[PDB]
C-alpha cells in the first residue's frame, strides 16, 4: 500500500478499512455505497464487511 | 626610420584634385622627421575618409574646420551666440543648412556608443539655433571598414601595414595610455577573440577609493573555520533561540485553524461594509444591456444587394485622394447614394418600406460610405449648401473621373444627376422618428438569473458574441476620417459612425460612438426590430480587451460544463454551484480590469493554506484589494460565495476533498481569461518605478547623476559606503531589524568555510573550467519610433529629395511623391493606399508629425497682420508659445472651442489663396498648404501653420601634437572610446548602463532591464561562467531540464510517502541582493580544476563584479514629466529639487540585481546557502533534507523519524534564512499535502489536470501571417491542451473559432484551412502530417475514390524500399510540377487512360499557386536555416482582415488582383462532381476561364501518405476500421506507440542530401530520406523534417477512457 492517509478526505488517521488499493475512513464509506457498489476512486469494488 | 625612404613613394599615387589635397602634400614632402610625419602626414589618412561622404551626399566639406556661429555670419543672418560644435562638413541655403559629421569604426562595440554621442551632441544644438529662426538636417556617417572611391583598396592596407612598425621604432628609438588603444584602432579588420582574458592584458590602475571598498568588503571573510568549531556555535544558537525568542511568541508560522480561516475569508470578501446590491445585472452597466438585448428579442431582396453592391464601389471609390481634398469626395459619393436612393423609390410600390427597414435604414437614417449613419436631413441642408456656394458643382467633377482618373465607373446618371429637392421631402416626410440619443454620466427586475430555464442562457453568451464582434470591427473604421459636423448630460445624435448585427431574420441592432482610434469610447446600443428604433442604453469601454468571446458561445459553453460534469457525486450540491458559476464566467469577461484580475488570481495561495498544514502569519493581510469602483464587488461575492459554499460547510462537508481542489483551483485560474495587456502604459511605468524605488530609499542609498566614466566626488561616495558597512552589519543574535537588508558576515564565514572542505552535497570540484543596424537610446522602452529614428528617416528623406529636383529643376514637389519617400522606408496611387493601411494609430499619430517637419523642412529651404486681438496676445498668445517653445508641442486646452474658429475667420491676404493646386509649386507651400484646411472644415492645424507663417518662433605643440587627451578630436579614426585601462568600478570607456521596461506578466509587473551593446557582452562572461560554474554542481535545474524532471519524479513519488514537504518563496529575490555579496562570496572560494589540481583564479570575474556593483541605471522619460507635472517616489523627486535643482536622470546604487542580469549567478547561491542552511538540520534536528532551487523558488522536502510538532524546525530555519537577506515571503506554505514547484501543483496521489490555462492561453496567441501557419499555431496549442486530457469537444470548438475567423476574413474555403473536426487519437499517435489525411479522406466519404491511390502507393512503396533501386531518381519527375507529377507515377504503377481520366478532373483552387498571399523559394529553406544558424492580437487581427479583401493574390506574370474576381471566375457545375462539397470541390470544366489556379486534391493526397510511410507505420495505408459504457471522470496515462523506419540522429544528415537534390540552393543559402525531401520542397503544406529533427516533446499523454474506447483502429 501507499501512505497512511485517507485517499478521499485526507483527514482522518484511526480506524481505517484497507479498501483494494486505498485508505478510506467510516464516514466516506458510507457515501458511496448509497450511489453505487463500483468505486469512483479506483473504479474496482471493494470489500462489505 | 627605416621605411621613410619608402612612404613618400609609396603615397605619391592619389592626385591633388581639388585643394583638399594640395597644400597637404606640399607640406608632406617638405618636412623628412619623423616628430610631425605621424601627426601631419598622419592627418591625410582622415583627410581622406572625409571626403568621401562629403562627395556622396550634397556636401561642402570644412577645409577650413571652423565654427558654426561665424559660417553664419558670413551671411547677413545676426549672431545667435551658439554651442561650441566643429561641423565636418555642411550645405546651405536660404534658411536650412545640412551638417554631417564623419567618422569610421570596425567593431560594433564602439560604434554605436560614437553614434549615440554624436547625435545626442547635434541633437541639442537645436534649442539655441531654433531660436536663431533657421533649422538644419543632421546626419551621420556610419561606415564598417575603408571603402573610398578615390583611392583603389591596395593601398590603404599597405600605409595601416607599414605604418604599424613605424610608431614602435618611433618610441623605441626615442604617451603611456593614449598608444595601444591607438593600436586596436590602426589595427586590422578585427574578427578578435574576446574572452576573460581580454581583461587580464589591461593596466589595472588604482583610486585610493577602493581600499576603503576593502576594508569593509572582505574583513571579516577568513574561509578556514575549522570543522569541530562549527557546532559548539550551532547549538548555543539554537538553545539561545529557543529559549529566548520562541516562546514569547515572535515565530512567523502557525497551526492554522482550520474554522478560522473560513470565517476569516467571508469577513474578507463578502462587502458587507460596501452598499451593493444584490442582483448582479443592475451594477453592472454593459450586462445590462445584454440583458436588454436578450429579452427584447427572443420571447418573440435583389435592390438590397444591389443597394451593398453600388456602396461597396463607394468604399474603392473614396480611397484615392483625387478630389484635392477629403471633403468634396465625401459629399460627391454622398450625393450618388442619395440619388440611388431615390433612384429605387421610383421603381416598386413598395421598396423602401419592405427592403430597405428591412434593411440599412432605420427612421430618418442612411447607411452609407465609411460606416456612417447620416439621418437624411442635414445631407439636404449641405447638398443644397454646396449647390449655393459653387452655382455648377457637378460639370466637372460630374466626369472629372474619366481624366487623370480610373475611368471605370458603373454609375450611370447619379453622377450628374442633380436631386431634385422637392422629391426627397415625400421620404424624408414618410419615415421619421425620435433621433438617437446617448447618455453619458432605480427599482429592479431582471427575473433572478439563477431561475431562468437552461436553454435561454445561452441566449446570452450568443448576445455577447455578436455585440463582441462589433467591438471588435469598430477598429477597421479608418483613423483620419474627420467628420462632416463637429460639435455633456446627453446628446441627440445627428451622425456617427456604426456597426451593424444581426439576430434573427427580421432585425437588427446597432452600435453607436463618436471617437476613432483604439482607445476608450463610449457606447451605445439600440435595435430596430420592422423599423421602430428602440432604445436600450449607454455603455463606456475600450475595444481590444473583448477579443476572447468573439466566436466562442460553444467554447465558453463547453468549459463551462466540462467543468460542471466533475461533481457528480452530490447532486443537489451540483444543481447549486452551476448557475452560479455561468455568472461569473460572464461576469468576468464582461469586466476585464487589473483589480477583479488580481483579486482572483490571488486564491490559489488560500487553497493550499487550507488543504496542507501551516501558513505564513501574514497572508490574509494581503489577499485584500481595494474595490475602486462597484463592478468589482460583483466578482468578489460570488467567488468568495462559492468558496464558502464547498470548501467547508458546518458539516462533514468534505466527502471528496480532490475534486473540490481541482475545481476551486480550476476557478482561481479562471482568472486567467482577462487579456494581460496593462491597460495603460503611462499608468504602468509609474507603477514600475514605483515598484523599484521603494526598497532603496527605505534603508537609503539612491544618488543623482554620475559621471559616466570612473570618478566619484566624496560626498556621492559617502553615502555608497556607509549604505556598505550598514548591508554588512548585522549581528546574529537581535530579533529586532530583522526584514533588513544586509548579510551578517560572521555566519557566511561558516556558510563558505564548509563549504571549502568536502562535506556538502555540493563541492567545488567544477569539471571543464570556464576560461575559454537600430540601437535605441535608453530613456524610452516600450515604444516603436524613439527619438533617434524620428529626425533620423526626416533628414535622410530631405536630403534624398532635395537632390532629386536639383538633378533637373523640377522645383515642385508632388505631395504623393513626397509621401512615397517616409511611407516606403518607414515599412502610383493605388500603390500609396495598398501599404497605407498596414498601419496603427500609434504610427499613424508618428506619421503626420512626419509629415510636418518634413514639409515645414522643405518650406523652409525655398523661401528668402498681428492685429488681430479678440483674445489677447499679452498674456495667452506668448505666453504658452514661450512656455511650450514650439508652436508644434501646442495643446488645446489653455483656450475655449470657438476661438479657434473665430481667429481663423480673418479674411484672406497674401497669407492665403485659392485655387488649391496639387501641381504645388516649391516656394509657395507657406501659404499655399494652409489653404488646404481653410476650404476643408478643420480649423487648429490651419491656426498652427497660420501661428508658424507669421515669424513667431523668436616646442610644445609638437609635444601637444601628439595624441594627447586634448588632441582626441584631431581624428576620426582615432577610436577616442577604446577599452586601455581598467578601473575598480568602471571600465575607462563606460559606466554599464542600463533602462527600464516592465513586462506584461498576469498579475503584477514584472520588471525588465535593457542593457547596451557593451554591457550585454560584459554579462555574458559572469553569466555563462556560473553557467559552467554551477554546470558541474548536482541539485540546480533553470537551464537543465534532466535534474527538474528528477525533482519532479522525486515531489511525485514523495507525496505519496508521508512525507512533510515546504514550497517556499522569496518577496523581491530580484531587488534585494547585491553584487558585492558575489564578491564576498568569490573571494574565499577554490574551484580547483580537476585537470591541475590548483586553486584558480578568479580575478578576471573578482574584477568584473566590482563593475556590477556600480552600474548606471536610467529613469523613464515619461516619468520625467508625470511626475513633473504634480506618491514616496514623487516625495524623492520633490525633495531633489530642493538641492541644485538638475533633474534626476542618473542612479548609481548599491542593490539591485535587476531579473535577468545576473540570473544564474543567484542560482548557485541559492543552491550553496541552501545546502549551508540543509546542512543545518541533520545535525539539530535530526532528519534528511534535500534542497533543490530555480533561483526564484525552492523545496526542501524533510523525512521525519517515526502531526505538527516540529513547528521549531520551520521557524528555526526561517530565522536563519533572513540572517543572508534571503527572505521568505508571506505566500508561501508548508505542509504534508500539496506542493507546487513552478505551476504544476502536486497533490496527493494524482496530478491536477489545470484545465482553464489551456483554454485560455488557446483563445488568445492568434497570430496573422498566413492562414496555414495560423492554422498550425492552434493546432500545436491543440496538441498541448489535450497532453492533458481536456476531451475532445473543447477540442472540436477551438476548429470552429479558428475556421470561421478565417471564413470571415474574405479567405474563402479550402480544403486544408483549419484543422479537422471530430478527431479522437490522431492526437497520440501522429502530426499535422496525420491529420491531414484525415481531413481530406472524409471528403470522399464512401471511400471509393482514394482506396486506388493508397492502392498505387503500396506498389510504389513496397518497391521504393530497401533491397531494390526501382528508379531512386525520381527527383526530377516531381519537379516537373503538380498536374502531370501523378500521371507520371500512376501510369509508371499501371493503370488505363480511364483512371487518369476520373482522377484528374477533381480541383481545388489555389491560392498560394505561383506565389504566397502577400500582406505587408519554399518554407524547408528558412526552417533548415533555422536548426543551421543557432501589441494586443485584437489589434493584429483587424490588419489580417484588411489587407486580405484588398489585391492580394497573384499571377506568375507580374501584378496582382483580388479574390471575389477570381471567385467571379467560375461557372456552375451541378453534374455530381461539385455537388460533393459545394465551393471546396470543384469540376475541371467549371474552371475554364481561369484554369491557371486548379490544383487536384489527389496529388496531395499521395503527397501525404508518400511521407506519413516514411515517418511511421504501414498502417496509413489499411481500411479504417470501424471503432467499437464508462463514468466520464476516470483518465489515465498513454504513451505514443509510433513505428518509425528510419534510421535516427538526423541532426546534420538533411543537409548532406540537398547536395543530391538541388545544387544551387545548397550553393547560396540515410537510406529513405531522400525521397520524402522532394516532396516538401515542391509545396508548401507538408511539414515534413520539423517533426523529424525533434521529437514529439510530450510522450507522456493522459486520456479520459470514454475518449479513448470510442476511437478508431489502423492495424496493419
Ligand atoms: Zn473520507
Ligand atoms: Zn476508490
Amino acid at each position: 500500500y501507499g501512505r497512511y492517509n485517507c485517499k478521499c478526505c485526507w483527514f482522518a488517521d484511526t480506524n481505517l478499512i484497507t479498501c483494494n488499493d486505498h485508505y478510506l475512513c467510516l464516514r466516506c464509506h458510507q457515501t458511496m455505497l448509497r450511489n453505487s457498489e463500483l468505486c469512483h476512486i479506483c473504479w474496482k469494488p471493494l470489500p462489505t464487511s | 626610420d627605416e621605411y621613410v625612404q619608402e612612404l613618400k613613394g609609396l603615397i605619391r599615387k592619389h592626385i591633388p584634385d581639388r585643394c583638399e589635397f594640395a597644400h597637404q602634400k606640399v607640406t608632406f614632402l617638405s618636412q623628412v622627421h619623423p616628430s610631425p610625419l605621424l601627426t601631419e602626414g598622419f592627418k591625410l589618412l582622415s583627410s581622406l575618409v572625409e571626403l568621401e561622404s562629403c562627395e556622396a551626399h550634397a556636401c561642402q566639406a570644412n577645409t577650413d574646420q571652423r565654427f558654426v556661429d561665424v559660417i553664419l555670419s558670413d551671411n547677413g543672418i545676426l549672431c545667435p551666440t551658439l554651442p561650441k560644435v566643429i561641423p565636418d562638413g555642411f550645405k546651405l541655403t536660404g534658411k536650412t543648412l545640412i551638417l554631417l559629421e564623419t567618422f569610421v569604426r570596425v567593431n560594433p562595440d564602439e560604434f554605436e556608443k560614437k553614434w549615440k554621442a554624436d547625435m545626442s551632441k547635434l541633437l541639442n544644438l537645436k534649442h539655441d539655433l531654433q531660436k536663431s529662426g533657421v533649422t538644419l538636417v543632421p546626419i551621420v556617417d556610419g561606415r564598417s571598414n575603408y571603402n573610398n572611391r578615390f583611392v583603389a583598396d591596395w593601398v590603404i592596407e599597405r600605409m595601416r601595414w607599414l605604418l604599424i612598425e613605424i610608431l614602435k621604432a618611433s618610441k623605441s628609438m626615442l604617451e603611456d595610455q593614449e598608444y595601444q588603444r591607438l593600436i586596436h584602432s590602426l589595427s586590422n579588420v578585427k574578427n578578435q577573440s574576446l574572452g576573460l582574458e581580454n581583461l587580464e592584458h589591461l593596466k589595472r590602475n588604482s583610486l585610493d577609493y577602493d581600499e576603503r571598498l576593502n576594508e569593509s568588503l572582505f574583513i571579516g571573510l577568513k574561509g578556514d573555520i575549522r570543522e569541530s568549531t562549527v557546532r559548539e556555535e550551532l547549538i548555543k544558537l539554537k538553545m539561545w533561540f529557543k529559549d529566548e525568542v520562541f516562546s514569547k511568541g515572535l515565530g512567523k508560522f502557525k497551526l492554522t485553524d482550520r474554522r478560522e480561516l473560513l470565517e476569516s475569508l467571508s469577513s474578507l470578501g463578502a462587502h458587507l461594509d460596501s452598499d451593493v446590491s444584490s442582483c448582479p445585472f443592475c451594477n453592472n452597466k454593459l450586462m445590462e444591456i445584454v440583458y436588454n438585448v436578450t429579452f427584447s428579442s427572443v420571447e418573440r431582396t435583389n435592390i438590397e444587394k444591389h443597394y451593398l453592391s453600388v456602396l461597396s464601389l463607394c468604399n474603392k471609390i473614396k480611397g484615392l485622394k483625387v478630389f484635392n481634398t477629403r471633403r468634396n469626395t465625401l459629399l460627391f459619393l454622398d450625393l450618388i447614394m442619395v440619388n440611388l436612393m431615390v433612384d429605387i423609390s421610383e421603381s416598386c410600390q413598395d421598396a423602401i418600406e419592405s427592403l430597405r427597414k428591412s434593411g440599412l435604414i432605420v427612421g430618418q437614417m442612411v447607411m452609407l460610405v465609411n460606416d456612417r449613419v447620416l439621418d437624411i436631413l442635414e445631407a439636404i441642408k449641405l447638398i443644397r449648401k454646396k449647390i449655393g456656394t459653387n452655382p455648377n458643382w457637378v460639370k466637372n467633377c460630374s466626369k472629372i473621373l474619366e481624366r487623370s482618373h480610373p475611368e471605370i465607373w458603373l454609375q450611370l446618371n447619379t453622377l450628374i444627376r442633380q436631386p431634385d429637392f422637392n422629391s426627397l421631402i415625400s421620404i424624408a416626410q414618410y419615415l421619421v422618428s425620435d433621433r438617437p440619443i446617448m447618455r453619458y454620466s432605480k427599482i429592479c427586475r431582471h427575473k433572478l438569473f439563477q431561475e431562468m430555464s437552461s436553454f435561454e442562457q445561452m441566449r446570452l453568451f450568443k448576445t455577447l458574441s455578436s455585440i463582441s464582434l462589433s467591438l471588435i470591427n469598430s477598429m477597421k473604421t479608418s483613423f483620419s476620417s474627420r467628420l462632416l459636423v463637429n460639435e455633456f448630460g446627453n446628446v441627440r445624435l445627428r451622425e456617427c459612425y456604426a456597426q451593424r448585427f444581426y439576430l434573427a431574420e427580421s432585425l437588427v441592432g446597432f452600435l453607436f460612438y463618436q471617437k476613432t482610434g483604439e482607445r476608450s469610447r463610449c457606447y451605445s446600443v439600440y435595435l430596430s426590430d420592422n423599423g421602430v428604433m428602440s432604445e436600450q442604453g449607454s455603455f463606456y469601454c475600450d475595444p481590444k480587451r473583448f477579443f476572447l468571446p468573439v466566436f466562442s458561445d460553444e467554447v465558453l459553453a463547453g468549459m463551462c460544463e466540462e467543468m460542471t460534469s466533475w461533481l457528480d457525486f452530490d447532486t443537489g450540491l451540483m444543481n447549486d454551484t452551476g448557475p452560479i458559476l455561468r455568472l461569473l464566467v460572464l461576469a468576468i469577461l464582461c469586466s476585464p480590469s487589473k483589480r477583479n484580475q488580481t483579486f482572483l488570481q490571488g486564491l490559489r495561495y488560500f487553497l493550499m493554506a487550507f488543504a496542507n498544514q501551516i501558513h505564513h502569519i501574514d497572508l490574509i493581510s494581503k489577499l485584500v484589494v481595494e474595490c475602486k469602483s462597484s463592478s468589482e464587488v460583483v466578482v468578489q461575492r460570488l467567488a468568495v460565495g462559492l468558496f464558502i459554499r464547498l470548501l467547508g460547510g458546518e458539516s462533514d462537508a468534505s466527502s471528496f476533498f480532490s475534486r473540490r481542489f481541482k475545481y476551486l483551483l480550476n476557478v482561481s485560474y479562471l482568472c486567467h481569461l482577462i487579456t494581460k495587456e496593462t491597460p495603460d502604459r503611462l499608468t504602468d511605468q509609474i507603477k514600475c518605478f514605483e515598484k523599484f524605488i521603494e526598497p532603496k530609499v527605505k534603508f537609503g542609498c539612491a544618488v543623482v547623476n554620475p559621471s559616466l566614466n570612473g570618478k566619484l566626488t566624496v560626498d556621492q561616495e559617502d553615502i555608497m559606503i556607509n549604505g556598505l558597512k550598514k548591508f554588512f552589519s548585522k549581528s546574529l543574535r537581535d530579533t529586532e531589524d530583522v526584514q533588513t537588508p544586509g548579510v551578517c558576515k560572521e555566519l557566511l564565514n561558516y556558510c563558505v568555510s564548509l563549504f571549502n572542505r568536502g562535506k556538502l552535497k555540493v563541492s567545488g570540484e567544477l569539471k571543464n573550467n570556464p576560461f575559454r543596424v537600430v540601437i535605441p537610446k535608453l530613456d524610452e522602452l516600450g515604444n516603436i519610433l524613439s527619438t533617434y529614428d524620428k529626425e533620423k528617416l526626416v533628414s535622410a528623406c530631405v536630403s534624398s529629395m532635395a537632390e532629386r529636383f536639383k538633378t533637373k529643376g523640377r522645383y515642385n514637389l508632388d505631395p504623393e511623391s513626397t509621401d512615397y519617400l517616409i511611407l516606403k522606408n518607414l515599412t502610383s496611387q493605388e500603390e500609396l493606399s495598398l501599404m497605407y493601411e498596414t498601419l496603427t494609430e500609434e504610427q499613424v499619430e508618428s506619421f503626420n508629425e512626419i509629415k510636418y517637419d518634413v514639409q515645414v523642412a522643405l518650406a523652409k529651404m525655398a523661401d528668402n497682420s498681428p492685429f488681430g486681438v479678440m483674445k489677447e496676445i499679452r498674456a495667452e498668445v506668448s505666453l504658452h508659445e514661450v512656455k511650450d517653445f514650439d508652436p508644434d508641442v501646442l495643446p488645446s486646452d489653455v483656450y475655449k472651442e470657438l476661438c479657434d474658429a473665430v481667429y481663423k475667420s480673418s479674411e484672406k491676404c497674401n497669407f492665403f489663396l485659392e485655387e488649391v493646386l496639387d501641381v504645388c509649386p516649391l516656394g509657395l507651400l507657406l501659404k499655399n498648404l494652409t489653404t488646404s484646411s481653410y476650404m476643408e472644415e478643420e480649423y487648429f492645424m490651419c491656426f498652427k501653420y497660420l501661428l508658424i507663417q507669421g515669424h513667431f518662433d523668436q616646442a610644445d605643440k609638437l609635444d601637444k601634437s601628439y595624441f594627447t587627451n586634448a588632441a582626441l578630436r584631431n581624428l576620426c579614426f582615432y577610436s577616442e572610446d577604446s577599452p586601455t585601462e581598467f578601473t575598480s568600478i568602471s571600465s575607462n570607456s563606460g559606466n554599464l548602463k542600463f533602462g527600464l521596461s516592465y513586462k506584461e506578466q498576469v498579475g503584477s509587473n514584472r520588471e525588465l532591464y535593457v542593457g547596451d551593446l557593451n554591457t550585454k557582452l560584459m554579462t555574458r562572461l559572469v553569466e555563462d561562467f556560473s553557467e559552467a560554474v554551477g554546470n558541474s554542481m548536482k541539485y540546480t535545474c533553470l537551464n537543465s531540464e534532466k535534474e527538474f524532471e528528477r525533482a519532479i519524479c522525486d515531489m511525485k513519488m514523495a507525496v505519496n510517502n508521508g512525507d512533510l514537504s515546504c514550497s517556499y518563496d522569496h518577496s523581491k529575490w530580484g531587488p534585494t541582493m547585491s553584487p558585492a555579496l558575489f564578491l564576498a562570496l568569490l573571494q574565499m572560494l577554490e574551484l580547483r580544476t580537476p585537470v591541475d589540481r590548483s586553486k584558480i583564479d578568479l580575478d578576471s570575474v573578482k574584477s568584473i563584479l566590482k563593475w556590477h556593483l556600480h552600474k548606471v541605471v536610467e529613469v523613464p522619460i515619461n516619468v520625467a514629466e508625470a511626475y513633473c507635472i504634480g506618491s514616496l517616489s514623487e516625495e524623492f523627486f520633490h525633495q531633489t529639487m530642493q538641492l541644485s535643482g538638475q533633474i534626476p536622470s542618473h542612479i548609481m546604487s548599491v542593490l539591485d540585481m535587476g531579473q535577468g542580469i545576473l540570473h544564474n549567478t543567484s542560482d548557485l547561491y541559492g543552491l550553496i546557502t541552501e545546502q549551508f542552511l540543509c546542512y543545518a538540520l541533520d545535525l539539530l534536528y535530526d532528519v534528511i533534507p534535500v534542497s533543490y532551487t530555480s533561483s526564484d523558488d525552492q523545496i526542501t522536502l524533510v523525512k521525519t523519524p517515526s502531526a505538527a510538532e516540529w513547528l521549531e524546525m520551520i521557524c528555526f530555519h526561517e530565522f536563519l534564512s533572513s540572517k543572508l537577506n534571503k527572505f521568505v515571503s508571506p505566500k508561501s506554505v508548508i505542509g504534508t499535502f500539496v506542493a507546487e514547484f513552478k505551476s504544476r501543483f502536486f497533490v496527493m496521489g494524482e496530478e491536477t489536470p489545470l484545465l482553464t490555462k489551456f483554454v485560455s492561453a488557446a483563445l488568445h496567441n492568434v497570430k496573422c501571417k498566413t492562414p496555414t501557419q495560423l492554422s498550425e499555431t492552434i493546432d500545436t496549442i491543440c496538441d498541448q491542451c489535450i497532453a492533458n486530457g481536456v476531451s475532445t469537444k473543447i477540442v472540436a470548438r477551438i476548429s470552429k473559432r479558428v475556421n470561421q475567423l478565417i471564413r470571415y476574413s474574405g479567405y474563402g474555403d479550402t480544403p486544408f484551412g483549419a484543422i479537422e473536426d471530430q478527431d479522437v487519437k490522431d492526437w497520440v499517435d501522429g502530426s499535422r502530417g496525420y491529420r491531414l489525411q484525415r481531413k481530406i479522406e472524409a471528403i470522399f466519404y464512401d471511400d471509393k475514390e482514394t482506396s486506388f491511390i493508397r492502392n498505387c502507393a503500396r506498389k510504389v512503396f513496397n518497391d521504393i524500399k530497401r533491397g531494390r533501386i526501382f528508379e531512386e531518381n525520381l527527383i526530377n519527375l516531381i519537379g516537373r510540377g503538380g498536374d502531370e507529377a501523378l500521371t507520371g507515377f500512376l501510369q509508371y504503377a499501371g493503370c488505363s487512360e480511364q483512371e487518369v481520366n476520373r482522377v484528374l478532373n477533381y480541383r481545388w483552387v489555389n491560392l498560394s499557386s505561383f506565389g504566397d498571399l502577400r500582406l505587408v523559394v519554399p518554407t524547408l529553406i528558412k526552417t533548415l536555416q533555422s536548426k543551421l544558424s543557432r501589441s494586443s492580437v485584437a489589434s493584429g487581427f483587424i490588419g489580417f482582415c484588411k489587407s486580405m479583401g484588398s489585391k492580394c493574390v497573384r499571377d506568375g506574370k507580374g501584378g496582382f488582383l483580388y479574390i471575389k474576381e477570381v471567385y467571379s471566375g467560375i461557372n456552375v457545375c451541378i453534374c455530381e462532381i461539385c455537388a460533393l462539397k459545394p465551393k471546396i470541390i470543384y469540376c475541371n470544366d467549371s474552371l475554364n476561364k481561369v484554369s491557371q489556379f486548379s490544383k487536384p486534391i489527389l496529388w496531395d493526397y499521395f503527397s501525404l501518405v508518400l511521407t506519413n510511410a516514411c515517418e511511421l507505420g504501414e498502417w496509413v495505408f489499411s481500411t479504417v476500421k470501424e471503432p467499437q459504457l464508462n463514468n466520464q471522470n476516470f483518465f489515465w496515462a498513454v504513451k505514443p506507440k509510433v513505428v518509425r523506419q528510419i534510421e535516427d540522429q538526423l541532426g546534420m544528415n538533411h543537409v548532406l542530401q540537398s547536395i543530391r537534390r538541388n545544387y544551387p540552393v545548397l550553393f547560396d543559402e540515410l537510406k529513405f530520406l531522400d525521397v520524402c525531401i522532394a516532396l516538401d520542397m515542391m509545396n508548401e503544406n507538408l511539414g515534413i523534417i520539423s517533426h523529424l529533427l525533434k521529437t514529439r516533446d510530450n510522450s507522456v499523454y493522459i486520456v479520459k477512457q470514454s475518449d479513448c474506447a470510442l476511437a478508431h483502429i489502423r492495424q496493419s
